[PDB]
């Protein structure tokens, strides 16, 4: 995922939340090498003048660990969360639910 | 996802001992365990156990789910359990791989335990497929956990997801 | 007693098969059976002993009921597993078992009257079987008398609508070549199978078997069955259809191919007791390899296989050469004396003109004769057409079924008078050329002198011929070991790839083949007195055959310049 | 009446009757309406599948009386639609017509018991047919009551079942001409072998039919058919067990009526047919991948043209022609068994049966006493090859001389004096008797047969393979040409105007035609017959003069008439005059 | 430039039967100027962004792809059988959808795959050797088929401690 | 072929599992002496009145993207799967014993190579310790036991142990004065299945 995280990173470049610096060391260097690594292929003949990303996806569905309420506590989610639970779990995908995870409120496994 | 990965984590749980020494030559590590002395239970993880009993210092016992009758009429309550069943620890399937690997040198019905938990092992699993030849129209808000355990899980997790959400994307 | 065995005994024995490594049961290996519906299971006749002590010497007494208690404990311990829940059993469903064992095997000459209702081991060899008619279990054998105003005397009325199916085929038994038949001929047998054993067994194969001697009606009838068969290990004695080949086999195989000195090492692979003749060898394996067979969109299903000529004077070991080519996947041999006709015979049950059809025998396999020579041509010419389109063709009474049978073939011979006619010119073949033509190999046989030569095949036979020597010594040589490999690795290699030409190979086989027409024109010319499309058609199935041997899809002329300059071999034979 | 479930099955294929696709399309002006009266409907499983699926995939597990219940059903329909034609009152069975499990003859194996399924195999034994008791209204004057009793049989449902001294003695003529009868027929199918492992022998089925479908083609073609599974008799309750295939109806896959035949393909055809240099291109169209005839060989594949005079006799109209050493003789052949209608090659070595029988028959069900076929009118008003010729015995050529030259098969096998109407064509292939050899010895005597042939074939003729050491390079570019699109695209063409397809589909309007001779061909034939059997003797080719006769005559006017029916050009003309004899000479 | 997969280009190149509803210039790869109606097979890269109201070619479907077989297809969704003569046939529609111009693709498509959500109740194994059923795949539902028999074959090894 | 080769390109490395002889370059040179046969074409209108501004040209737009998008993106597969199976051994060893050739570098790869190794650089400063403790962390896990002694080994060669013996001979047989600093990188290269 080393091509638009750093559009994230450039909004803001967060605190201790999302990154770490040392992280970003990295993915400059890597950045910068992949590019000086092409060197021997076209760079007499580089490209004359957006497309390239890699980890974009957020609807691989994962399994859900509630760890609330037994009836349905209803939050922040696009689909019909209903029925939350204790001990219990109905499947979804993670683009709806990044949300609950950064709250510690559910888990996955 | 592995044999051994989960024992990273299912590992880690509990069951009580008793040792054959004093205490050691350190006498206590500074955390939850309590003191060392024979004669006496004492409650430990179980990552000692296997380093323990192999090491021909002491005994072991197991927990009170693993008996026989328990595990013969929880088949039965499982048997109309439309849904799911009763769970002790929901990390159950490995204890007993490492317990009946090394302990039955001296426990007891170290056979029909394990005919029983297969038993209930293939029932289950076979229940867990059952939900897919019903699983309709990407009903990916509605599905089943509620007394489900962990290590059947592993063996389905990359082959249905990975694809299904690529796949039934169209509704 | 019936129950007793089912109660407990059968219905558990399934489940407490305990080894450590969770597989030792028959519990998964039923389910992934089961799954994939082939509805079977396989065991030894050696466990039960693991298990006790007594059961197995009842298995032998009374099987015929114990292999249906079997069945019992079978379903009604599998159900349970079918049951994700009570609701995915959609009806249940019946099985058959298989039991096998490595204890003895017998011969047919010992099949009496003690030995009958019981079960056995033997090993023999088939010739054929028949088709698949039926036969079922229940339906809604005496059908006695009561009704069930009156309804008199037996009024039955079958309800097949209601009735069952299971399957039929009646398979063949015939003994092996070294259990005296010196004073006699081999008799043989016919049998009997079940559910899921036919097409199990072609026949002309090896076999082990596990069966049952037992009758249907004091001078009465005999038949077997199967009591669950297995094969043989003459090398590879079975492997002719079917794969238990494992990941480790491919392994092996491939491993061995890419070893680029396998094929100097097959050429001295035949023969650990003779010596020399090497370029005679390097393409009497190959044949086995074949080539492929392109069909194309118009007609042209172009001939696959390649064909082998050799004629010489006696003495230098032809018979021996055939006979190792016979042993080493499936083939067949006879030598003059036959057919021209095919086999328009009757049963004389119910009169009719059915086609018991031997050409056939090798459409997979191949076929090798000594004497097209000393065989007259009321027989030729059958055979003349079968290897060229293999459309062998019938047009006798009234049925004109234009079956097929893709085989290849090798031929010995005889010329009178030694090199007489080797010498001079036209009298190499006494008959016509167009069986001489249609052939592939044009390889001569010569025994020429030389003192050097004749002190050396004189000590090398003798080490050969003393005291069965070859205990240690052979196979500690470099590679030239294992036919069973052999038999294995072709059935491998000629059942995957579908190889083909490159580019530049082309124009050099033209131009090679041009420059070898225009010799012999020119040897026409060159002499004021006197080139097929078979031998550019044939000398290429050479690269094919290469190709498949070092099972690289694409080959090079490169490569083949080993092929062209083994059929320089004929073409500076028959020079003149 | 047996299970309650099955009139609740009654009204759920009425529950087909809703709106226009079925209350609208599929009953009505279906058969009795448009007066047809082929009792059988047309159904269709899927549409089944897409109203009720469980009356849909119920037929094709079970069929105790689904079959019986759709009668019920549509007769409780027309009686209402349209009770005039209601008068038949017998089952009328249905379609059940329309890729579920489409296994072999090798392959019905134990299982689809009780079901309705598919199966291929070759079209043989076109057999024996006799009619079917049904049930007969019968009278007895004493008390003049016209009573009936019905008759079943498990063949044609589950049941099984004539009337005298009935009631307690009274009279009982049996009154026919109400009483009423089906059809009946019974014959088999074998697997098309090419899919056989040779290693086996192509196993077989049986099949029976019933009235209004019965023999509906010659054995010796290719068919489909889709029906279902009956197995009656006894099996250890006594003795084992068989089978027998029904409910169905027939497919027949080497048609071209097959074909949607509108007026535009014709159209296509006569357009086209302008094109003058068409020939040339037909004739490198039959052969694409072989040098080396075909023009004419199409001329063979176009039966020929029957010429009748008022209340006299008649003529056999087709063409027969062969020529070689070996190495593309033996491989030529196989482009009529698989490019053109009723194709059957023949050995080269088999006897007995060219056009023999043998007519042997062992105590039949029936009364069957002394009939079988031959290997000719198998091939009526077409074509037969072979390999292998001039090796066949010398038994049965005579009869290849009475059945091709007199246009007519009139014989006898010691039992029965026989006649038919056999009117084909016939190839073989060629040998010498010292195999590379036509030219420096003679050309005649290099064949060794009677010169009686020549009258009943066309062609004395000439056929060899090498060349000298300038154009083998030449053959040698050919070679390594045959050894792709471009540059057949210099070759102006396309794959649907050059093709097999099309080129099959004209045949209907070439052979329904009749292209009747001018007047222009006659003076052309005489003079050049003339000049022919005058000075074709000279300058090396004597010998190769003999088997001229006033046979030419009847070839060339077959071959004019059929180069006509390739442009359909109904007129005759001094260019095809050109086209049809160039090859002679 | 894609949704990337080991399989980086079996993505674009799936050859059509497009027709012609007017003229062109210079075809390049196979006149400035044709005909209105000229059949002819093309890639799919440059035709994935020539905007399906304009119209050079035409409504335009393979004869397999042709509703015929694929409507009964989709009731014949219990054996459609595959083979090789089309080896991915998965997600062909997740490009091709709605250049038809009558809706039909997609409902297809997806009730084919939803019959994998019910098929694969019996893919669950590796029993014993190598290759049981490795010719009526796409491959894109045998990378699944292999992981599905990996995670089987050491799930197998956790089984004991084997 | 018109784009296939990269699964031809790998196949140099088709043996080299874990029982490998060596490794090569293989498979760049007259591939990329295509780009510069092409780059013509591809630039070749470039707001030209080659045609006067017509619309006809779209299909080499594309054509040129697509080209760039297959040629690039072999080139990412050949970079990273080398890169990750090596990176595999490089956590079965630290730069202490280094690939079997270091002659198979695809000459710009010393960057490539490098700076990952300088990837485990940045992970040993920051991870193991805050000034940076090297941590031990994918070989030579004996519990705490003696620091020299030799054992039997399965018959390795490369020959690279640099570290603190004079000539251990790392094969079968490599039983000489082995210190634990010595012995510091072998678990799995196919060496001590067995002691
Ligand atoms: N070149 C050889 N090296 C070793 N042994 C040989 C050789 N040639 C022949 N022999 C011995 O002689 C026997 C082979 O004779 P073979 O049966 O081939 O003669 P043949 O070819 O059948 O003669 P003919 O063709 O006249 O029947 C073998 O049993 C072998 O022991
Ligand atoms: N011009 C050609 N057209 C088609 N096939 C050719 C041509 N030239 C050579 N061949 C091939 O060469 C082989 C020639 O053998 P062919 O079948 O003609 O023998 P044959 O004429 O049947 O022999 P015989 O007449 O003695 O039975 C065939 O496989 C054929 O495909």
């Amino acid at each position: 995922f080393t091509q638009h995280i750093l559009n994230q990173e450039e909004s803001r470049e967060p605190d201790d939340k999302r990154l770490s610096p040392e992280e970003t060391k990295f993915a400059q260097e890597f950045a910068s090498n992949v590019d000086e690594y092409f060197h021997k292929v076209a760079t007499q003949y580089m490209p004359n003048q957006e497309q390239r990303i890699v980890t974009p996806n957020l609807m691989s569905h994962v399994f859900l660990k509630a760890n609330v309420a037994v009836p349905a506590v209803i939050v922040g989610v696009d689909d019909e969360e209903v029925d939350m639970a204790a001990g219990s779990q109905h499947i979804i995908p993670y683009q709806l639910v990044a949300d609950l995870i950064q709250n510690n409120q559910a888990q996955l496994i | 996802m592995d044999p051994s990965i989960i024992e990273f984590i299912g590992e880690k749980c509990m069951i009580s001992i008793i040792p054959n020494f004093s205490n050691e030559p350190l006498h206590l590590i500074y955390g939850p365990v309590g003191p060392f002395r024979a004669g006496f239970p004492v409650f430990v993880p179980l990552w000692m156990a296997t380093h323990l009993r192999k090491q021909q210092k002491c005994r072991i016992v197991p927990p009170e789910w693993m008996d026989m009758d328990i595990l013969e009429e929880i088949k039965e309550e499982e048997k109309r359990s439309k849904f799911f069943t009763k769970m002790p620890c929901e990390h159950y399937m490995v204890v007993a791989q490492l317990v009946m690997s090394t302990a039955p040198d001296d426990v007891p019905r170290c056979e029909e335990l394990r005919t029983v938990i297969k038993d209930i092992f293939d029932i289950r699993e076979s229940k867990l497929r059952t939900s897919i030849d019903a699983f309709i129209k990407g009903e990916g808000t509605y599905a089943k956990l509620d007394n489900l355990t962990l290590l059947e899980i592993h063996s389905v997790r990359p082959i249905l997801p990975y694809s299904l959400d690529h796949i039934a994307r169209y509704q | 007693i019936n129950l007793q065995a089912v109660k407990k005994k059968y219905k558990e024995f399934i489940r407490t098969f305990n080894e450590e490594n969770f597989f030792y049961k028959y519990r998964d290996t039923l389910k992934r059976n089961y799954l994939n519906g082939r509805y079977f299971l396989e065991i030894e006749m050696e466990d039960l002993v693991g298990f006790d002590e007594t059961l197995a010497d009842k298995l032998n007494k009374q099987p015929t009921e114990h292999l249906e208690i079997f069945e019992e404990a079978a379903r009604e311990v599998a159900d349970e597993i079918t049951a994700p829940r009570p609701e995915h059993e959609e009806h249940m469903h019946d099985i058959q078992i298989l039991l096998s064992s490595n204890a003895n095997p017998t011969n047919i000459r010992q099949l009496k009257s003690d030995c009958v209702s019981k079960l056995v081991k033997i090993a023999g060899i088939i010739v054929a079987a028949s088709g698949i008619s039926a036969k079922a279990t229940r339906m809604s054998y005496a059908l006695p008398r009561k009704c069930n105003p009156k309804c008199p005397l037996d009024p039955f009325f079958i309800m097949p609508d209601k009735c069952k199916c299971v399957d039929f085929q009646t398979l063949k038994l015939q003994e092996l070549p070294d259990f005296v038949p010196q004073g006699e001929i081999p008799r043989h047998l016919q049998l009997f199978c079940d559910r899921s054993l036919c097409e199990r067994v072609v026949p002309g194969n090896r076999v082990l078997i596990q069966g049952i001697y037992s009758i249907r009606k004091g001078v009465r009838a005999p038949y077997m069955r199967v009591v669950g068969i297995t094969v043989d290990s003459e090398g590879a004695g079975a492997i002719s259809r079917y794969s238990n080949i494992t990941s480790d086999e491919e392994e092996h195989f491939r491993r061995m191919a890419a070893s680029g000195d396998i094929y100097e090492r097959l050429s001295q692979s035949l023969a650990p007791s003779i010596f020399g003749s090497r370029d005679i060898k390097k393409a009497i394996t190959c044949m086995l390899f074949g080539g492929s067979r392109k069909r194309l969109p118009d007609g042209l299903c172009r001939r696959g296989d390649i064909n082998v000529l050799l004629l010489g004077d006696p003495g230098t070991a032809k018979s021996q050469l055939l006979k190792f080519v016979e042993k080493v996947p499936i083939a067949v041999y006879t030598s003059g004396k036959g057919g021209l006709t095919a086999s328009v015979m009757k049963d004389p049950q119910t009169r009719n003109f059915v086609m018991e059809g031997a050409m056939v025998l090798a459409d997979g396999g191949v076929v090798c004769i000594d004497e097209f020579d000393k065989m007259r041509e009321d027989d030729r010419v059958a055979i003349h057409e079968a290897m060229e389109q293999q459309t062998i063709s019938i047009a006798k009474a009234g049925i004109t079924t234009t079956l097929n049978s893709r085989c290849s073939v090798l031929a010995a011979a005889n010329s009178i008078f030694g090199r007489w006619d080797d010498t001079k010119g036209e009298e190499n073949i006494d008959f016509m050329p167009t069986i001489l033509s249609r052939f592939d190999m044009i390889f001569i046989v010569k025994d020429i002198h030389d003192e050097s030569r004749d002190i050396t095949l004189a000590k090398h036979i003798i080490n050969v011929h003393l005291s069965s020597n070859k205990s240690a010594p052979s196979e500690p040589a470099e590679g030239e070991i294992s036919l069973s490999t052999f038999k294995k690795y072709i059935h491998y290699c000629r059942t995957h790839c579908g190889p083909r030409l490159s580019e530049a190979a082309g124009e050099k086989l033209k131009s090679r083949y041009v420059l070898m027409r225009s010799g012999a024109g020119q040897q026409e010319k060159a002499s004021d007195k006197r080139i097929t499309v078979r031998q550019l058609e044939a000398v290429i199935r050479i690269s094919e055959s290469l190709a498949k041997i070092r099972l690289q899809p694409f080959a090079t002329d490169e490569h083949v310049n080993e092929a062209l300059r083994l059929f320089q071999v004929s073409t500076l034979d028959a020079a003149m | 009446e047996g299970e309650q479930f099955i009139k609740d099955i009654q009204r759920e294929y009425v529950d087909f009757l809703d709106d226009e696709e079925d209350q609208g399309i599929y009953a009505g002006h279906v058969k009795d309406m448009i007066a047809e009266k082929s009792k059988r409907l047309i159904v269709n499983v899927n549409d089944l599948k897409r109203k009720n699926p469980q009356r849909a995939l119920g037929l094709l597990s079970n069929a105790a009386d689904e079959q019986l219940a759709f009668g019920r059903a549509l007769k409780e329909y027309a009686s209402t639609v349209d009770p005039g034609y209601a008068k038949m009152h017998e089952d009328l069975f249905v379609g059940f017509e329309g890729g579920n499990r489409h296994v072999t003859p090798r392959s019905l194996t134990s299982i689809y018991l009780g079901n309705m399924v598919c199966v291929e195999g070759i079209v043989t034994k076109v057999s024996l047919i006799r009619p079917k008791v049904v049930r007969s209204v019968h009278y007895c004057p004493n008390t003049r009551k016209v009573m009936e009793r019905k008759y079943t049989d498990l063949t044609s449902f589950e049941a099984v079942p004539y009337p005298t001294k009935d009631e307690d003695g009274n009279l009982l003529e049996t009154e026919y001409g109400l009483s009423v009868y089906k059809d009946h027929q019974t014959l088999t199918i074998q697997e098309m072998p090419e899919k056989a492992p040779a290693g086996q022998l192509p196993r077989s089925v049986d099949i029976v039919c019933d009235d209004d479908l019965v023999d509906r083609c010659k054995p010796g073609d290719r068919v489909q058919i889709v029906g279902s599974y009956r197995c009656l008799p006894g099996k250890r309750g006594s003795g084992t067990f068989r089978t027998v295939l029904l409910a169905n109806n027939i497919s027949l896959l080497s048609k071209e009526s097959n074909l949607d035949i509108s007026r535009e393909d014709i159209m296509l055809c006569k357009k086209l047919a302008k094109n003058n240099d068409i020939f040339e291109l037909l004739s490198k169209s039959l052969a694409p991948s072989i040098g080396h005839v075909k023009q004419a060989i199409l001329c063979l594949l176009l039966g020929g043209v029957e010429k009748i005079l008022p209340n006299g006799t008649r003529l056999r109209g087709d063409i027969n022609v062969l020529l070689g050493d070996p190495s593309a003789k033996s491989q030529l052949l196989r482009y009529v068994l698989n490019t053109a209608p009723r194709a059957i090659p023949t050995t080269g070595r088999g006897s007995s049966g060219v056009g023999l029988t043998a007519a042997v028959t062992t105590d039949q069900e029936t009364g069957e006493r002394r009939l079988e076929a031959g290997a000719m009118v198998l091939a009526d008003r077409g074509v037969v090859c072979i390999d292998e010729f001039d090796k066949m015995s010398d038994i049965d050529r005579t009869a290849i001389h009475e059945v091709m030259e007199q246009g007519r098969v009139t014989i006898s096998k010691a039992g029965i004096h026989a006649s038919l109407n056999a009117r084909c064509s016939v190839l073989a292939a060629a040998n010498p008797v010292y195999g590379r050899y036509d030219q420096y010895k003679t050309p005649m005597e290099n064949i060794g047969l009677q010169d009686s042939l020549l009258s009943r074939f066309d062609l004395l003729f000439v056929m060899l393979d090498v060349i000298d050491s300038d154009v083998d390079q030449m053959i040698s570019d050919h070679v390594v040409r045959m050894h792709a699109l471009l540059h057949g695209k210099s070759r102006q063409r396309h794959e649907k105007i050059l093709s097999v397809e099309f080129m099959r589909k004209y045949i209907h309007i070439a052979k329904c035609m009749k292209p009747k001779l001018g007047e222009q061909a006659c003076e052309a034939i005489a003079n050049e017959y003339s000049r022919l059997r005058s000075q074709e003797a000279v300058e090396t080719d004597v010998a190769r003069t003999q088997p001229i006769t006033a046979r030419t005559l009847e070839t060339l006017i077959r071959l004019s008439t059929a180069h006509a029916r390739a442009r359909m050009s109904k007129s005759v003309t001094i260019d095809d005059a050109h086209a049809a004899i160039e090859l002679v000479q | 430039p894609n949704y990337y997969s080991i399989e980086d280009i079996f993505v674009t190149q799936e050859k059509v039967e497009c027709r012609v509803n007017t003229k062109l210039q210079r075809m390049g790869f196979l006149s400035d100027d044709l005909e209105p109606g000229r059949t002819v097979n093309l890639p799919l890269w440059y035709i994935k962004e020539l905007k399906v109201n304009n119209a050079y070619f035409t409504v335009a479907v393979p004869d397999i792809y042709r509703n015929v077989h694929k409507a009964v297809c989709e009731a014949e969704t219990t054996h459609i059988e595959l083979g090789r003569l089309h080896p991915y046939f998965y997600e062909f529609g997740r490009y091709l959808t709605p250049y038809d111009r009558n809706h039909v693709i997609g409902r297809i498509i997806f009730e084919t795959l939803r019959q994998r959500v019910r098929h694969l109740l019996d893919i669950s194994k590796s029993d014993g050797q190598a290759a049981k059923a490795e010719h009526r795949l796409d491959n894109i539902e045998a990378k699944l088929h292999e992981a599905g028999v990996r995670t089987n074959s050491q799930y197998i090894e956790w089984l004991q401690m084997t | 072929m018109f784009g296939e080769k990269a699964f031809d390109l790998l196949k140099e490395l088709e043996r080299s599992s874990q029982t490998i002889p060596a490794f090569d370059d293989d498979g760049v040179r007259q591939v990329l002496e295509e780009i510069k046969a092409i780059f013509e074409e591809n630039v070749a209108q470039a707001s030209s009145y080659n045609a006067s501004g017509d619309r006809s040209l779209w299909p080499l737009l594309n054509f040129r993207h697509a080209a760039l998008q297959r040629n690039k993106r072999c080139l990412l597969a050949y970079l990273y799967e080398r890169c990750r199976r090596i990176k595999a051994l490089r956590w079965e060893f630290g730069p202490i014993i280094p690939g079997d050739i270091k002659q198979a570098l695809c000459e710009p790869e010393v960057t490539f190579f490098n700076n990952y190794s300088k990837s485990l650089a940045a992970y040993m400063c920051s991870a193991g310790y805050n000034q940076g403790l090297p941590i031990d962390l994918t070989n030579n896990l004996r519990p705490p036991k003696s620091l020299y002694i030799e054992v039997r080994c399965m018959e390795d060669y490369g020959k690279f142990e640099l570290d603190d013996g004079e000539v251990i001979h790392l094969k079968k047989n490599s039983q000489h004065y082995l210190p634990r600093a010595q012995v510091e990188s072998l678990v799995r290269q196919g060496i001590l299945h067995h002691i």
